[PDB]
RNA sequence: UGAAAUUUUAGUACCUGUGAAGAUGCAGGUUACCCGCGACAGGACGGAAAGACCCCAUGGAGCUUUACUGUAGUUUGAUAU
RNA sequence: CUUCUAGUGAGAAAACAACUGCCCGUACCGUAAACCGACACAGGUAGUCGAGGAGAGUAUCCUAAGGUGAGCGAGCGAACU
RNA sequence: GGUGUAGUGGUAGGAGAGCGUUCUAAGGGCGUUGAAGGUCGAUCGUGAGGACGGCUGGAGCGCUUAGAAGUGAGAAUGCCGGUAUGAGUAGCGAAAGACAGGUGAGAAUCCUGUCCACCGUAUGACUAAGGUUUCCUGGGGAAGGCUCGUCCGCCCAGGGUUAGUCGGGACCUAAGCCGAGGCCGAUAGGCGUAGGCGAUGGACAACAGGUUGAUAUUCCUGUACCAGUUGUUUUUGUUUGA
RNA sequence: GGUAGCGGAGAAAUUCCAAACGAACUUGGAGAUAGCUGGUUCUCUCCGAAAUAGCUUUAGGGCUAGCCUCGGAAUUGAGAA
RNA sequence: GGAGCUGUAAGUAAGCUAUGAUCCAGAGAUUUCCGAAUGGGGGAACCCAAUAUCUUUUAUAGGAUAUUACUUUUCAGUGAAUACAUAGCUGAUUAGAGGUAGACGCAGAGAACUGAAACAUCUUAGUACCUGCAGGAAGAGAAAGAAAAUUCGAUUCCCUGAGUAGCGGCGAGCGAAACGGGAAGAGCCCAAACCAACAAGCUUGUUGGGGUUGUAGGACUCCGAUAUGGUAGUCUGUUAGUAUAGUUGAAGGAUUUGGAAAAUUCCGCUAAAGAGGGUGAAAGCCCCGUAGACGAAAUGCUGACAACACCUAGGAGGAUCCUGAGUACGGCGGAACACGAGAAAUUCCGUCGGAAUCCGCGGGGACCAUCCCGCAAGGCUAAAUACUCCCUAGUGACCGAUAGUGAACCAGUACCGUGAGGGAAAGGUGAAAAGCACCCCGGAAGGGGAGUGAAAUAGAUCCUGAAACCGUGUGCCUACAA
């Protein structure tokens, strides 16, 4: 995926857009991703899990990979990713600015 | 099989073709006889057809 | 606890008559308050089985014989071996 | 398996002590609710044992050992079968 | 287009003109501000049929012109599915159960007890086939059980079959079958000798008791037997040789 | 264990051969053939029969003609009353 | 290839991974037992052996490894009746068995219903079925041909000839070929004469040379050339390309509705990319992609280049020799040719008889003469052609869950049958499980709240949810009616 597990992405579609955070999991074959604070779900939980509540848990659920956008790290701003071979290693590159990662 | 051992003659099927022209299958034999013959310089009992025999070629050990 | 055959829809009387000539349903008349339960089997030409009887199809099958035409076998001759 | 020689033969036999002996089946039902009958089906299912009194008897009636009370019942005590 | 005159029942059947369904092309549109579909309505046309609202629904679909068809159902004792009627009806499949106590949400039906009753050349006890886990233990009451069910040959989870001697194989053969070579034969193959296979038969060494919830001539105790190996000892034979 | 369907077996009944045997069952030829029965789905407009002759191994089938429909040609207008 | 991974498949549990995992492609290792099954047996997936080596035990018992079927080929040894021999037997060696792709090809064997409005000739039809053999294609194929325009020059297949000529109870029906136009194209080897050698018994077999044909050729004899060209050969390399993983690959933000924007509205941008798919509704610019560019360690495939290899002679003479025999052909009986015995050629089978050979032989639809054309009885041969179980990439005025494969789903399953065999039903929550914590009635099931959600009358029998059928409520009517 174009996306990678702790990147900072930007949310571009759904309820949460523009909100951003870091990548919690990744999930390739599904094509999917979790951002930290986003996409938040309540769960009715049985006391089952090592939860002597249950209670209704509060955790974020995947999203799928195209509704996210990589932060570009040294201006902070999502962009596009484009492949640039940097001494001799291939890595990602941000369209707007042409830093790497 | 019931075949020629030289020339390779073997059984057939024909027609009987009555008057009326009616046909039924039939099976047409060549004239074998068995035959005390030498092949490879070691005689053998084979079928020969009388027509191999017919121009003496064929031994008859 | 819980089937089935049947079943065009039915608020599904009687007599005489009519009618594809034997009507619960048509005509005239008569009788009959509404809904059931236990019994009977006259009718619904009641159900079951596209009648086996009968006739038909230039249908089928098994069988018979001095039916027709073939034929396995059996036998006789010529001929080859 | 027992004998006979032919062959084979340098080891044999006895007692004693210790030791070795593989695979497959082994549950359960089996005159049945577990098998054959589509069913927890009044049918069918080879062989063995199969007691006592009266009795020829494994007949018959009632019983022993042993097994079982049958997988819808409670009333009523009509027709009809 | 107007007027006039005439005509306009109809099966087999001929002709003509249309409605609607799916899809293709082009154009032009409509749709989370709600498409198709479903449902209701007192709507329009001469007919097949067409709109428009309300509700339901949640993502595709009309319109115009032309094109192509798996293009229209009410009947075929049509096929498939669903659901009726008969009807709360037939039936609930040979026979004795009663009560007390217990269990449990719930008991004619499950457990315990007592009496009663039934089979007893069997409805008892063993086994072969067949079945193939139905066996035991602990749970369960959805479905199955012709009622009920706390229960079951059901469901769920664990567990259970111990052999030198029993039956079979490492033994033997019958019928029959396979069959090196071989014989015969359009092909395929058919037949068959040697040799094999094949029990329902022949041969063949262990019994008594005990033990588990479930195995027992299999485990355990006791006492045996059969085949063989090693070793100790004892006798006797080593090639006129057991 | 053996005998297998153009067959087997039959103390003989067309009797048995896996719950229907005058020729088993299964698959294929195969969508056998059926002058026979049943069925064949939207609408409106115009017109509208026949149930006869002849021949037919033909008689509840078929062919030509007659009767219906659609288009066309032409006439000294030939049709009907 | 570069960050997660330990399938479906959740859940724990325990782990792996930048020392590069999982994953993808090439190559290789292992690959139990049954099965042709092959040490023997057998009721498939089991049982029991022999030989040799090794292994466990003090030793027997036990375990492992290798070999051990049958037939065919070649060789060697042994070796009967029987003397030599041969047969048998033993060993070694050799290559077969079986399965398919329900397709295509060739061959052996070969129906019936049906049609003829009956039915036997005929038709269905040389079809279905069975069996054998195959190959990627097969079969055919290098003229004893087609013709008679005067000529053509192997075979195959397509168009056409033509529903013609014909065949036919002259019925029903069956039904060509040549010419012409195209696809594709390719021609070659032996036998024989004769020569050399070898061996035995002047010929007669083996070997090598020789030679290959119809305007006759060849031998043989003379001459002259020792070249010139070609190939349908090779696990021979070298080289290129290609198949089997891959890398790169442009361009959008806002506003309105919304749970969610890709929709609406406003301004942009990209295009060798406006194919397509996915993303919370309909995206050229969010993602996977596409246009385009680039990429292979390893292993196949193709093509070239080279190498090796194999073929490749001209002229003149005929004195003599050779040019496919139980053959061609004929009688009888069948069969194939569109041609059903017919006037019937041509081709083939069985049986019997049975030639010529260059002044020769065959054919030109009985047959004869003339003329023309060809040279059988030996073999091989690519391409055009047929088919698709499979693999890769796509397409569709093809289906859309009673349709489309029987089978969208654990289907040739469940189920049925002794067996061959027959053979189903069954797709959809939501964008995301966020799959209803907690409370209440109840033994549970199931409900009512409370929650999740845009929606729960989307609650798992889950999208929509028709009709039959069943029920609750009631506005009007109904107990003298056929
Ligand atoms: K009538
Ligand atoms: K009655
Ligand atoms: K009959
Ligand atoms: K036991
Ligand atoms: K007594
Ligand atoms: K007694
Ligand atoms: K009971
Ligand atoms: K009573
Ligand atoms: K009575
Ligand atoms: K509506
Ligand atoms: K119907
Ligand atoms: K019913
Ligand atoms: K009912
Ligand atoms: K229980
Ligand atoms: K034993
Ligand atoms: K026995
Ligand atoms: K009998
Ligand atoms: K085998
Ligand atoms: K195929
Ligand atoms: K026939
Ligand atoms: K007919
Ligand atoms: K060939
Ligand atoms: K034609
Ligand atoms: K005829
Ligand atoms: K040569
Ligand atoms: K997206
Ligand atoms: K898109
Ligand atoms: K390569
Ligand atoms: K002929
Ligand atoms: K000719
Ligand atoms: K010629
Ligand atoms: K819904
Ligand atoms: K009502
Ligand atoms: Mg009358
Ligand atoms: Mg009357
Ligand atoms: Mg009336
Ligand atoms: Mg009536
Ligand atoms: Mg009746
Ligand atoms: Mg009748
Ligand atoms: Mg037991
Ligand atoms: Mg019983
Ligand atoms: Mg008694
Ligand atoms: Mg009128
Ligand atoms: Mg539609
Ligand atoms: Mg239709
Ligand atoms: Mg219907
Ligand atoms: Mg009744
Ligand atoms: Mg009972
Ligand atoms: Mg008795
Ligand atoms: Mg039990
Ligand atoms: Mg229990
Ligand atoms: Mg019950
Ligand atoms: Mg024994
Ligand atoms: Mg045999
Ligand atoms: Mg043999
Ligand atoms: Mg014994
Ligand atoms: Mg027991
Ligand atoms: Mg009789
Ligand atoms: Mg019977
Ligand atoms: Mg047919
Ligand atoms: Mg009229
Ligand atoms: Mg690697
Ligand atoms: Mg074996
Ligand atoms: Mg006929
Ligand atoms: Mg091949
Ligand atoms: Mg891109
Ligand atoms: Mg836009
Ligand atoms: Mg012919
Ligand atoms: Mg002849
Ligand atoms: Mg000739
Ligand atoms: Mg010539
Ligand atoms: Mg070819
Ligand atoms: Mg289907
Ligand atoms: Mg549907
Ligand atoms: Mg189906
Ligand atoms: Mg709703
Ligand atoms: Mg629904
Ligand atoms: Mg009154
Ligand atoms: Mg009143």
């Amino acid at each position: 995926m174009f996306v990678k597990k702790g990147d900072k992405v930007k949310v571009i579609t759904g309820k949460d857009k523009n909100k951003e955070g870091v990548v919690l999991a990744a999930f390739p074959k599904q094509d999917k991703v979790i951002v930290e604070g986003v996409n938040v779900v309540k769960k009715h939980q049985k006391p089952n899990q090592a939860a002597p509540q249950g209670g209704i848990l509060e955790v974020e659920a995947p999203i799928h990979v195209s509704n996210v956008m990589v932060i570009d790290p040294s201006n902070g701003e999502a962009t596009k990713v484009a492949f640039k071979e940097v001494d001799g290693k291939k890595v990602r590159v941000s369209k707007k600015t042409g830093e790497v990662l | 099989a019931k075949v020629c051992y030289f020339t390779g003659r073997k059984t057939s099927s024909g027609n009987n073709r009555s008057h009326a022209m009616n046909s039924t299958k039939r099976t047409v034999k060549p004239n074998l006889q068995k035959v005390r013959v030498l092949i490879d310089g070691k005689p053998k009992k084979v079928w020969v057809s009388t027509r191999a025999l017919k121009s003496g070629k064929i031994e008859r050990v």
